[PDB]
Formats: C-alpha cells, sequence, structure tokens
C-alpha cells in the first residue's frame, strides 16, 4: 500500500 | 481548480516530453495546479484513467475523503489503489488492523 509519508 | 501548471514536478517536462522523451498527457491538482506524468506519478494505467475523471489532489494537497479535516503535515494518509483518494487509517471503512502489504481499495471505490 502507499501512504502520504512513504510517497 | 486552480490553472494546472503545464510541466511535470518530477521531471520538468511538459506533455511532449516524460522521462522518456514521449508525448504523455499529465495530471494535474484541482487544488494548487502541480502537474505529473502518470508514469512519473508512477500509476498503473488503470489509476490513471480513472484519476483523470475525478478531482484529483497532489500528495501534499490531499485531505481524507471520509473526515476532510484540514489536518497536520505531519498527518499520515492511505492513497487509494483504485482512485488515488486519501483516507486516514482511522477513516478506512473496513477498518483496519495494519497497513495491506500490497494493494489497498477505498470504501467508495468499493463498498462494504
Ligand atoms: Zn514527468
Ligand atoms: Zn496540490
Ligand atoms: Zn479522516
Ligand atoms: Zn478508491
Amino acid at each position: 500500500a502507499r501512504t502520504k509519508q512513504t510517497a | 481548480h486552480m490553472e494546472p501548471i503545464p510541466i511535470c514536478s518530477f521531471c520538468l517536462g511538459t506533455k511532449e516530453q516524460n522521462r522518456e522523451k514521449k508525448p504523455e498527457e499529465l495530471i494535474s491538482c484541482a487544488d494548487c495546479g502541480n502537474s505529473g506524468h502518470p508514469s512519473c506519478l508512477k500509476f498503473s494505467p488503470e489509476l490513471t484513467v480513472r484519476v483523470k475523471a475525478l478531482r484529483w489532489q497532489c500528495i501534499e494537497c490531499k485531505t481524507c475523503s471520509s473526515c476532510r479535516d484540514q489536518g497536520k503535515n505531519a498527518d499520515n494518509m492511505l492513497f487509494c489503489d483504485s482512485c488515488d483518494r486519501g483516507f486516514h487509517m482511522e477513516c478506512c471503512d473496513p477498518p483496519l488492523t495494519r497497513m495491506p502489504k500490497g494493494m489497498w481499495i477505498c470504501q467508495i471505490c468499493r463498498p462494504r
């Protein structure tokens, strides 16, 4: 999955 | 919507030149105008088509589609792999006990 803080 | 910026933030290219220097239409943030090539954004073709039909927000403008809290810069949210809408962990339905390893699909895309 993708998140704001890992993108 | 804000007037789109006609270059990709990531590679600087216009719609005429992605990273491969090939033409590719931009996706643009409705709030700030920042744009990206789908390839530079790392969006799949299916995600790209869906996002082009929506009022898309860039990573910095994205607000939670459930609570729409203005929030703080330090907050985190999941991004849907089908529509790229953002959701706080605490705003996901069904509730998650942990982040999925693979794709995550929001409750707007798959009501359940
Ligand atoms: Zn680009
Ligand atoms: Zn933006
Ligand atoms: Zn929320
Ligand atoms: Zn979705």
